[PDB]
């Protein structure tokens, strides 16, 4: 298939992997830090999603160095995914407008 | 769960004085407090919603104030028909809860 | 009309539907969870808008599994909408620059 | 000049106007609501900026209907601005790549 | 190399510089304001990253005029970076689709 | 609503000593506290804004400190013309509120 759609689907798959891996690693990094709340997996998965989408309610946040590094990877995976999809959409619309005008 | 403290449980006033009912929430609940009047053998009647908002059909001598944890229902110049029990109720968090009631006595 | 504008308008309509449906469903999911604040419709509609735009002040947030799933649909509808509009804008600008340069 | 640059500059100007007008209107809407914090202009201007950029720390947020409507206009002006600029950037890059490849 | 990739890499470099400089300047601006929390460099660097990505959990936020001005530069550097990368991605996808269709 | 507690209500000092007025807020209000002086039959006069910021025309022996819930107005070396009532006022949440005042006595 076309490259922009392959890249978008790839990025969605990788994003799902980053969300799951980041949830696991966030708990691993944050347990052992007194006061940390990112310490059970279901709510860590929720936190990783609202971090990837850049919503960040602030109901949960990492306090350790490694938990925050994981957060940064999650943010960047989410923003990159969303950028990839926007660009793929733009590419589709541009090509269909080229055809509709007769190139 | 939000505990609502109404104290005192009995308020004694003279006709035509201003009366104030206290309602205190165990944590901050913005303005999500509602006030009901219940006369003897009657069903509760909404007086004030969201701490200070008027209800149509309710006499204007009723008002409410406060936010956060501390709420006040006020009656300008009490009269006989105000004799009743008065309840606050929060809707900030589930479940909704009621205060234990203050009786107005004249 | 052109596809990118039809897609953008469609996405705006669907977004409005997602905001209203998500507000209704958030209250339905969150009532019954002790401590939940997303439990009356006006402030749930406000929450759904600040979630769709990815602002997320954190004045309100869901605590249940289903309320959080609804939140995820709202985030994705909002981000997709914004991506669709950006892409439609890009398509418009690219075509007008093609014409202005003489193709 | 080219349309995408005119549109981007227009959008930046309008955004500045929306930030200032929204700060004024937020204070006007929120004074009179017990508990409201969006009630002096300097911190309302700060709130309008972190709302337009979709950061939303949650140090400040509107509680009234009209203050929240103003917030929605600010969010949409900020997201639209950022979309307009991304699209203008895309248009510039696409045209320069067309020329660099010889059309 | 192509302009969109040079611009994206430039923007990533400048963003890293803005994150480090903003962390330093945030601490410099906020020390001396009673109540301020953005006052040590490691957590200021973390704050600058979650501000640049527009996540904004709200675990930290500036309270002074200059700390908030720094925050605005960080937000805009982050949003511009992300816009630049999206546009570079769009340019790449558009050119590869042009070639795949035979121009 | 923000309750501001000023205690004690009367402060007795000797000429030239350092005096400190206390103002405590019922919840955290950053540095959004302002201090006014009112002499006998005079109107209030702003002394300190945002907990610690100077006002032009106010003698430099006045200063303020604190954040969160606990605020202090200080006078370096009090003199006769400082005899007055002293009020704090918050602007963090609507409505603005005042403390009940501390009288300075020499
Ligand atoms: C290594 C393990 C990583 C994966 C963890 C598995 C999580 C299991 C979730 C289902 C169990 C429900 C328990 C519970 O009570 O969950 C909700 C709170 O009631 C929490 O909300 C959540 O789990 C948020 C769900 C977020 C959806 C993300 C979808 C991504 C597109
Ligand atoms: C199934 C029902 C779903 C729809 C719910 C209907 C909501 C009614 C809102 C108007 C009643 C006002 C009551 C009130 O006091 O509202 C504001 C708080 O004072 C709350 O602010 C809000 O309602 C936020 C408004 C958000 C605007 C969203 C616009 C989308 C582009
Ligand atoms: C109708 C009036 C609307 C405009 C209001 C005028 C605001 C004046 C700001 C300067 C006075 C400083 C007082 C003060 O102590 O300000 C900072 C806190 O110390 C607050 O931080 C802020 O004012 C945030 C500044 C945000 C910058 C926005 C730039 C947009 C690209
Ligand atoms: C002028 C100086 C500016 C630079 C400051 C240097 C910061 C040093 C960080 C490493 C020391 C660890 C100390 C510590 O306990 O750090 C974490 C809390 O435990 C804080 O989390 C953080 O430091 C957040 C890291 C954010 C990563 C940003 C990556 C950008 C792509
Ligand atoms: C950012 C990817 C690496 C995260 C590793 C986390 C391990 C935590 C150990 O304390
Ligand atoms: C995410 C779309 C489905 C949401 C269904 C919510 C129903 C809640 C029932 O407890
Ligand atoms: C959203 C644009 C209109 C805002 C008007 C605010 C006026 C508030 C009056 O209470
Ligand atoms: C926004 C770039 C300039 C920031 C300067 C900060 C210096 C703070 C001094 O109080
Ligand atoms: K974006
Ligand atoms: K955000
Ligand atoms: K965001
Ligand atoms: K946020
Ligand atoms: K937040
Ligand atoms: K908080």
């Amino acid at each position: 298939s076309a490259l922009h759609w392959r890249a978008a689907g790839a990025a969605t798959v990788l994003l799902v992997i980053v969300l799951l891996a980041g949830s696991y690693l966030a708990v691993l990094a944050e347990r052992g830090a007194p006061g940390a709340q990112l310490i059970t997996y279901p709510r860590a998965l929720w936190w990783s999603v609202e971090t990837a989408t850049t919503v960040g309610y602030g109901d949960l946040a990492p306090v350790t160095l490694w938990g925050r590094c994981v957060a940064v990877v999650v943010m960047v995976a989410g923003i990159t995914s969303a950028g990839l999809v926007t660009a793929a959409l733009a590419t589709w619309f541009v090509g269909r407008e080229q055809e509709r005008r007769g190139h | 769960d939000i505990l609502l403290t109404q104290s005192p449980a009995i308020l004694s006033v003279s006709p035509g004085e201003r009366v104030s009912f206290s309602c205190r929430a165990s944590q901050s609940i913005g303005t999500d407090i509602h006030w009901y009047q219940q006369r003897t053998n009657g069903s509760p009647r909404l007086l004030i919603k969201y701490a200070s908002e008027s209800i149509s059909g309710i006499p204007s001598r009723f008002s409410g104030s406060g936010s956060g944890t501390d709420f006040t229902l006020s009656i300008n110049s009490v009269e006989s028909e105000d004799i009743a029990n008065y309840y606050c109720q929060q809707s900030n968090r589930w479940p909704f809860t009621f205060g234990s009631g203050t009786k107005l006595e004249i």
